[PDB]
């Protein structure tokens, strides 16, 4: 499913360059989600030639990172059949490993996504989903916190009710998620679930 | 926008559409490569050279096909893999381990070598760099658009093309 | 969630009982997926006063196993908007631990999923699925086999090709997988994936 | 068809439709209990209890309440499940430690303790026995079909019921 191919002409050292790529792609590339099937055949690469002469390997740091999100983003937005982006911020966990892992399942999550598909703020879906990730004793329900757009909404006026609403319309959907443990901290990305994915992959 | 980047792209009939769905990007000039792949235990031909070709951070371009992925084509896929990727290199006069082959779509099935060995002979440098906005066209399968950006840093310029939008979540190493 | 309570009048030693208890639920309750979901609320309760005698517990182990798979195959074939259920036989694993792995991924493919609710007999997308088990790098591609029914579709006349489209356009639907590893053998249960899952998740 | 099994069935309105969603299911007879459980990190209040009322092995019912999962409720719905797992209790005259309570359906939403509280005060052991086939009915949530087998073993009786098709791949302990 997945090539990316980039190129510049910045000069990088060899060994600095690829210590960059793979730490933009683990927040990019390898951040992100529209139905679990990794594939037999992804692929990312980057090549980069002097002509353009030595550029600040943090500063192209920056600018690969801007780059390789805004694939990202294009790729989640446009996910088979799709209709609206889903970004999981995850914050305070243990570490980002574990913020990361909490992403993902909520972002994989089939009724976390129908849900979103339906315009629904259905936070009890993102606490089960949440929930999924048995092996982290150390999320506790009651100090879990859940929001939509900058709203909470977990733990549980009428403007604020609209505020979300408003929000689940649109196309590009944020659900917040807040642990509570430490500064773990990773945002991933994944779309809705519709009768579009299923009607193009069943044909 | 990237200097000494080239892009070719051209039908070769890895489906019946006519559209573009061979594509080779190369630079002009030698390279340092990064890369990183998928470690499915299914990962056809193409991921296995491309992971030998990036070990010494050398290499030029790449050659993308499109509407079919080369997996589980047994060792007739593997074959298929090393000439098409060794062809192209020489086309271009080019050390073989800088010449990178990536492979999208449709999973156990053949190439079309009698059609891909045809083109194969009039692959010849492209006068004029560019073409990003017609290979990020010609690697596309389900994608309903193009996928590409652009972004200059400190006088260099980078560009991206990107594609794939189901049977996804990247996990590359 | 999932809900399921037995009740019987054997007489039963309660460490014995105990453990044919959890040996059933391992092969059956536990081994189901329609949507990955595990729920807030899964309970498994099983009551055995002494009303009726003294019985042989390896009989009641088979009897329960019958009993439980039975009431799984039901949930698994009246998955939410389903319309074909899915088993997953894996064997030649290095272990069942394994095997169960793989046929947990291939069942919970929404492309696998999706294959299935089309009728089509997509292996590439079971190989696909199975590839996604990275970690398992006994896993040779070369020598998996893969079938649909009886008949073996990987590695790749015209009445075996009639002979698998009957059984991909049934209810019930079996992808036999062999690792040729070891003696690892497992299997699990679940459906495919309809606009109607979308469309009652989503409502 | 179990010996000292009876199921009792009634509406306490955890949805207005009238339909059984307040179940009890009991042995006349002290019984051994086995039970496994999710391990959600939000597994709701009647998990726990449960989990305690297995430990020493010994239980002889549970209540079982459908379309409300009593989940994250807050200490409001923890109470509310002791208060419930209780009163059953003691209705048909039996230790805390051996009822046990089952509560699918949505998530975050109160019981209606009014009405639950309600039919609780009319709770009593039913005459006859039996009754799996409506026990399976009301516990159905997004079910389509209820869910009951029955197998003769060494001259005892083994009835099972079951629900779930939708938030389900469980992994219990």
């Amino acid at each position: 499913a997945l090539l990316t191919f980039f190129a510049t002409d910045a000069r990088l050292d060899p060994a600095e360059q690829d210590r960059l790529f793979r730490r933009v792609m683990d927040r990019t590339f390898n951040a992100v989600s529209i139905d679990t099937d990794t594939s037999t055949s992804d692929t990312a690469v980057l090549f980069a030639n002097g002509l353009a002469g030595e550029v600040d390997a943090g500063e192209f740091e920056e600018a690969l990172h801007t780059a390789a999100l805004a694939l990202v983003k294009d790729i989640a937005s446009d996910g088979e059949g799709a209709a609206k982006l889903i970004e999981v911020q995850v914050t305070g966990a243990r570490d980002d490993a574990q913020a990361k892992r909490v992403g993902k399942t909520v972002v994989n999550s089939p009724l976390v996504k129908t849900a979103v598909h339906g315009c629904d703020p259905n936070w009890g879906r993102v606490a089960m989903a949440i929930g999924k990730c048995s092996d982290d004793t150390d999320i506790d329900q009651e100090r879990v916190t859940i929001r939509f757009g900058e709203v909470e909404v977990y733990p549980p006026d009428d403007a604020l009710r609209a505020a979300v609403a408003e929000h689940l319309r649109g196309d590009e959907v944020v659900i917040g998620i807040d642990l509570a443990i430490a500064d773990g901290a990773f945002t991933v990305y994944g779309c809705d679930l519709t009768e579009g994915y299923v009607r193009l992959n069943s044909e | 926008t990237p200097r000494g980047f080239v892009v070719h792209t051209a039908p070769v009939g890895l489906a019946d559409d006519g559209r573009d769905d061979f594509t080779v990007l190369a630079s002009t000039a030698p390279a340092t490569v990064s890369a990183v792949f998928t470690r499915s235990r299914f990962a056809g031909p193409s991921v296995v050279l491309c992971r030998e070709a990036v070990a010494d951070g050398q290499a030029r371009g790449v050659v993308v096909l499109a509407r079919n992925a080369n997996v589980a084509t047994g060792l007739e896929g593997e074959e298929n893999a090393r000439e098409v990727r060794e062809a192209v290199a020489r086309a271009l006069g080019l050390p073989e381990g800088e010449m990178l082959i990536a492979s999208t779509g449709v999973i156990g099935r053949q190439y079309p070598m009698e059609s891909i060995r045809e083109h194969l002979k009039t692959l010849e440098w492209p006068a004029g760099e560019g073409g990003f906005d017609r290979a990020a066209r010609a690697i596309m399968t389900t994608d309903t658009r193009p996928k590409e950006v652009r972004v200059s840093v400190g006088g260099a310029t980078l560009v991206g093309i990107a594609k794939g939008v189901g049977m996804l979540e990247p996990d590359m190493a």
